């Protein structure tokens, strides 16, 4: 997660800060749980999906 | 309060991040049981000999 969230911010993708976002959610599941939008893009899903 | 004089202050440490792992675990196998198991019970069930 360190790794991740000090190289992200140098990226173009226009969809970096909700993968930095996604990073620590995924790593939180079970621990803490946050509203998602559907079933699909769940807080489980991979990162790099978004 | 009255059994955890009789350890030591590391081993209750451990003792709770053991079993914090063992709550989190990313097993499927619940999932599993919950929604598809059932579905494949009822399409074997007429084929079974008894």
């Amino acid at each position: 997660f360190f790794i991740l969230a000090l190289a992200l911010p140098l990226t173009t993708d226009p969809c970096a800060p909700v993968k930095a976002f996604m990073t620590l959610a995924n790593m939180m599941v079970g621990f803490e749980t946050i509203p998602m939008d559907n079933q699909i893009y769940t807080q489980s899903r991979r990162a790099s999906a978004f | 309060q009255r059994y955890q004089p009789g350890w030591t202050q590391s081993l209750v440490s451990s003792m709770r991040g053991t079993l914090d792992k063992l709550k989190l675990i990313k097993s499927m196998t619940p999932m599993y049981l919950q929604q598809l198991a059932p579905v494949e019970l009822a399409v074997i069930a007429p084929m079974l000999p008894f």
